[PDB]
Parts: C-alpha cells; structure tokens; sequence
C-alpha cells in the first residue's frame, strides 16, 4: 500500500533521514541548507504516520509525487509539468559543473568544536554539500563516507596533535570521494544514454573477472539485481536504490559457497561497511586449466542455431567465458572483443556457410588486445622518463592539438586527471596494468564527455563520446591534430603574473603554467613539442627567479615582456 | 524459443519428387542461413544443402547437385527442399537446421525411396 512507510521501515529513520537530504541536495543543487533540511523533516515526519497508519491520506501516493511536490513548494519548468514527465524534468536539469563558492575548511580547532557543538548538523551540512556538488553520487556508498567522516573527528578530536591525526584522513575520503564520483557518472551515462543492455554487459565483465568460479546463471542472476540497484540509484530513486543494494549485498553473503572465496571478512561487517568491502574484493582464483574457448565459440557449426535461441544470452555467455579466464583484460577490452564477436554473428549467421565467415573471428581479436598493450607501455615509459607533472604536460598538448575547440579549463582538468594515470598503473606488474589503466583512463574521457556536453563545440568530442562507449578510449587515442581550427588571439595577460603567484601551493603553480601552455597552443596549434619546451623552460625560470626577487611586482612584468619577445621570436606574433 | 517443423516426405518410387517444407519459428528467420541434413539408416548423418538468409547463395552436397533445389519464403518463415529424380540412396529422415548445424533439433521427416 504505503511505499513511503515500506522504505521508512526498510532502511530505518536514520539512513531514510540522510537518503531523503541527498535526494532534495542532487535535485535543487542552489538551494540553501536550512531549506532541505525542513523539507526533510516534514517529509520524515509524514513518512511516520503512513508507518503507524497505512491507509491514512496521500500514504497511497509514488515516491516521485510526494518529493516532487515538497521540492516544488521551493522551486521550476519542471513545477508546471507532472509525473512521469516532472521526475525526467529534475535529472534532465542535474548541473555536473554547479557554480558554486570553493568550499574551504577552517582551522582544525573550529571543526572539532562543531563537531562537538552540532554534531548531526555538521554530519547533515556534509552529505549535503557533497551530494550538490556531486549530483550522480551513489547514494548508498555516501551514507558510508559521512560514517567514516565521523569516525575521523571522532577519533581526531581527542588527540592529542588534532591537526596531524585529522587532515590527512580528510585528505584521504576527500580523494576516494572524487574516484567514487567520477566512477558512478559513468554506470549513470551507461544506463542514461546507452541503456541497460550496455550496463548489463559491463557487469556481466567485470562480475566474471571477481567471480570466476561462479555459475553463468549465478553471474546473470547478479548482474541483473546490480543493474536494478544502479537504474533506481541513477533515476534518482535513491530510497529503493539502498533498499535493493541492502538485499544484494545479503542474497550475496548467504550464498559465498556460489560465488566467492574472498567474501567471509566482508560478510562479518556491518551493512554499510559489508556493501562497500564487497563492492571493492579481490578477484578471486580462476577455476585451474579451463578450456580454449574456440570449439564452443569459433569452430562449432552450431554457433548460429545457439545465438538464434537467445542472442544476449549466447552473447553473455561468451563475454562470462572470455572475462574469468582475463583478470589481466580491461573490462572496455573484453566489451570490445564480445561486440566485435556480436557484429561477426550478424553478418555471419546469414550466410548459407557461417562457419567459413566466422572461423577467424580470434584472429581479430589479436590486434584488439595489442593496441592497449602497447598504449599502456608506450605511456609508461614516457611517465618514467617525464614525472607526473611532465607527463601531464605532454598530454595536455596532445589533447589541445586533437580537441582545440575545448575550454581551456576542460582541457587543464582532463589532462590533469589523464596524467595520474601514470602513477596510480605503471607501478603495477604487467598482468594488472590494463584494467588499472584503461578503465581508469574510460572513467576520466567520461568526465571529458559530461563537461563538454551542455555547449559541444568540438564535433570530434561529440563523435567520440556518441558513436560507442566502448570505442570511447581508442577513438580519443586515434584523432589527428585538428588541421581546421582557426587559431585563437593570444592575450599578453597568458604570461603576466603577479607576486602573490608565490604564495600559492605547488599545485595551483602548476595549473597557471599549464592554462598558459593550453592558451599558447591555441595560439600556435603548428608549435613544435621543442618549441613548446624552450618556452614553459623559460616560463619556470622566470617563475623562481621573480619569487626569489625584493621587487616581486616588477620582476615579473619586465620577465613577462621579455617571455612574450621571446615567444614571438621563436614562433611568431 | 526455436521451433523447426519438417513436412513433405512419404513412400515414393526412384524417379519420383517430393517438396519437403520446415515451418521455423521463434527468431528472426531472414537473418539466418539455413540447411537441410538428413539420417540415413547405418550411415552417418549428411549434410545436403543451404541457403543464405536472403535466398541469394545457394551450396548443395555432390550427393544431390543437380536433382535438389533449396529455397525460403522469408515472409511465411519457410524453408524448402525440391527433390527431384529420387533414388533409393536418397532414403532418410530430413530435418532443417540454423547455419549449417549438422544436429537434428526437430522431428524431421521421412523420406522412403524404393526400388
């Protein structure tokens, strides 16, 4: 009857309360703190008289109708139209990018006394400045980082150096948060623009690399409950998207003998801790000397009756049986491998011999798995030689030469983020370095994408990211310098800083040199990586030289025309 | 789910023909090739013949060039064997398969040539 008491009931006040705040936080992301709070209280206040009486009035109402019209009392397109259409109106109206003040953190001293002062406002003000800011976050997994956010000014507060217990676990949730972020907008663009059948593939290859022992049919059984969490999560449904992860989360744990060796200590925590640790467990062992996959897949003459049965399913198989035996695999390189399988049974099966159209089918495979191989290793070696904020640079003329037509700030980012890539895979031993790599590297064009997509200017941006999910991270590998830009005007301001420039953190000097070098090739898109060099050479020595100067102001402005003289001397006007 | 049924065959004299049909349904017919096989008794099984999806490539075993012509209705999602100028070496169960599977999915039908 009452699905508001149903979930009320389901995930208790406390994780309702927090689900509710995130849900109203995602939805009006401009809207003041005080105001989602009293749109909570009200709604959670309303939710109790549906548990104690089912039948009492608007009890019997969607969960959609009865946010929307609490949301609305303080909202707006979106206000005029009606369910199902309102609820589309609000995702369709998430800002990725909200324009909102940098939120800074006071003295440690301030934040334990507030801690201690308002404990549930200062626990409340952080799922609600993290989820506006973050409009795709999972909501389940944010319950986790405000328990473990608590923990650290619980502990931190009673220290005796605060400062050195506190900041480097804000440091730490504050990094997770951001790679827990930037992983759920893509499950969310997947299902929003590629639909369930995509989702439905990536899980069925990554569940297969972390269960390998596991039954196809038990795989399939998981892959569709984790597809329903996310489609709920990503709809915005927030209070059944941690309902139905809750239940995942137990089908799973009373049935590792099915699935896992590497459950027991996930399984032993409590419900948000458990949820997160199984979400994040090793692979466990491959099942010892499984077959070659070609008799059933390549050789059979019975590959076309088996697709004509069932063709997702024959397709899942296929990916199950490709994935366990390929920990070492990208999940986009077995999606790659099973759609270029798929493309080979449509041309092939309607052939009066599909055997002989499809019999080298693994020979495709070969170069499919070589070109990431060699990707990896050729910007391994680069990160080796070049360090990450070389690295970086490097890719940020890489980016700038294919895509010009983005934002400089866009580029910056993405390159930026490309660029950790190096740190966070080449460490690792070479079985582990293409999943580490490439779906970190999915994850990043991903945000590349998003940025891009309200006003796309680059056409070639746009292809990449609409012509396939899986093609994404080739397709951005493979573009030429852009020969069409019409180069920009250079403002002289590019290399005119000031002396407050020596005030700032190493990472804020990077960036000022990096949007420099962005504005230059904008400039200058012909400009040799020499060249190039020479100049943001020049544009450091010029830097620590005036930081060390008694006259910082004016050392800058004198070097800033001598850059400039110099620059138009090397490459022109 | 795939259902193939065989019609047509019966007890003929050599130099007789028969029109063997197979109603398939539950896919996408015209997207698939397709084939006859047949089972003769104490021989192993036979591939005779198939068909591209669009009826366009035809391919027949040397056993019956000349004397079997496949063909397909797309729109009744039917598959046909002409057999012509039968001989007794031509006594089998028929049954039609996907894409050039040699396994008998299906009833099939019998075809008796006598002497």
């Amino acid at each position: 009857k009452s699905e508001v008491a149903h979930r009320f009931k389901d995930l208790g006040e406390e994780n309702f309360k927090a689900l509710v705040l995130i849900a109203f936080a995602q939805y009006l992301q401009q809207c003041p703190f005080e105001d989602h709070v009293k749109l909570v209280n009200e709604v959670t206040e309303f939710a109790k008289t549906c548990v104690a009486d089912e039948s009492a009035e608007n009890c019997d109402k969607s969960l959609h109708t009865l946010f929307g019209d609490k949301l609305c009392t303080v909202a707006a397109d979106c206000c005029a139209k009606q369910e199902p259409e309102r609820n589309e109106c609000f995702l369709q109206h998430k800002d990725d990018n909200p324009n909102l003040p940098r939120l800074v953190r006071p003295e440690v001293d301030v934040m334990c006394t507030a801690f201690h002062d308002n404990e549930e406002t200062f626990l409340k003000k952080y799922l609600y400045e993290i989820a506006r800011r973050h409009p795709y976050f999972y909501a389940p997994e944010l319950l986790f980082f405000a328990k473990r956010y608590k923990a650290a000014f619980t502990e931190c507060c009673q220290a005796a150096d605060k400062a050195a217990c506190l900041l480097p676990k804000l440091d730490e949730l504050r990094d997770e948060g951001k790679a827990s972020s930037a992983k759920q907008r893509l499950k969310c663009a997947s299902l929003q623009k590629f639909g369930e059948r995509a989702f439905k593939a990536w899980a069925v290859a990554r569940l297969s690399q972390r269960f390998p022992k596991a039954e196809f049919a038990e795989v399939s059984k998981l892959v569709t409950d984790l597809t329903k969490v996310h489609t709920e999560c990503c709809h915005g449904d927030l209070l059944e998207c941690a309902d139905d992860r809750a239940d995942l989360a137990k089908y799973i744990c009373e049935n590792q003998d099915s699935i896992s060796s590497k459950l027991k200590e996930c399984c032993e925590k409590p419900l948000l801790e458990k949820s997160h640790c199984i979400a994040e467990v090793e692979n466990d062992e491959m099942p010892a000397d499984l077959p070659s996959l070609a008799a059933d897949f390549v050789e059979s003459k019975d590959v076309c009756k088996n697709y004509a049965e069932a063709k997702d399913v024959f397709l899942g198989m296929f990916l199950y049986e490709y994935a366990r035996r390929h920990p070492d695999y990208s999940v986009v390189l077995l999606l790659r491998l099973a759609k270029t399988y798929e493309t080979t049974l449509e041309k092939c099966c309607a052939a009066a011999d599909p055997h002989e159209c499809y019999a080298k089918v693994f020979d495709e495979f070969k170069p499919l798995v070589e070109e990431p191989q060699n990707l990896i290793k050729q910007n391994c070696e680069l990160f080796e030689q070049l360090g990450e904020y070389k690295f970086q640079n490097a890719l940020l003329v890489r980016y700038t030469k294919k895509v010009p037509q983005v934002s400089t700030p866009t580029l910056v980012e993405v390159s930026r983020n490309l660029g950790k890539v190096g740190s966070k895979c080449c460490k690792h031993p070479e079985a582990k370095r293409m999943p580490c790599a490439e779906d970190y590297l999915s994850v990043v064009l991903n945000q590349l994408c998003v940025l891009h997509e309200k006003t796309p200017v680059s056409d070639r941006v746009t292809k990449c990211c609409t012509e396939s999910l899986v093609n994404r991270r080739p397709c951005f590998s493979a573009l030429e310098v852009d020969e069409t830009y019409v180069p920009k005007e250079f403002n002289a301001e590019t290399f005119t800083f000031h002396a407050d420039i020596c005030t700032l953190s190493e990472k804020e000097r990077q960036i000022k040199k990096q949007t420099a070098l962005v504005e230059l090739v904008k400039h200058k898109p012909k400009a040799t990586k020499e060249q190039l060099k020479a100049v943001m050479d020049d544009f450091a020595a010029f830097v620590e030289k005036c930081c060390k100067a008694d006259d910082k102001e004016t050392c800058f402005a004198e070097e800033g025309k001598k850059l400039v003289a110099a620059s138009q001397a090397a490459l022109g006007l | 789910e795939v259902q193939l049924v065989e019609s047509g065959g019966g007890l003929v004299q050599p130099g007789n023909s028969l029109r063997l049909s197979c109603a398939a349904s539950g896919f996408t017919f015209s997207s698939f090739g397709m084939s006859w096989v047949r089972q003769a008794p104490g021989k192993g099984l036979e591939w005779v013949s198939s068909i591209s999806g669009s009826g366009s490539d035809t391919l027949y075993a040397d056993s019956v060039k000349g004397r079997f012509t496949i063909s397909r209705d797309n729109a009744k999602t039917t598959l046909y064997l002409q057999m012509n100028s039968l001989r007794p070496e031509d006594t089998a169960v028929y049954y039609c398969t996907i894409g050039g599977s040699l396994s008998r999915s299906s009833q099939g039908t019998l075809v008796t040539v006598s002497s």
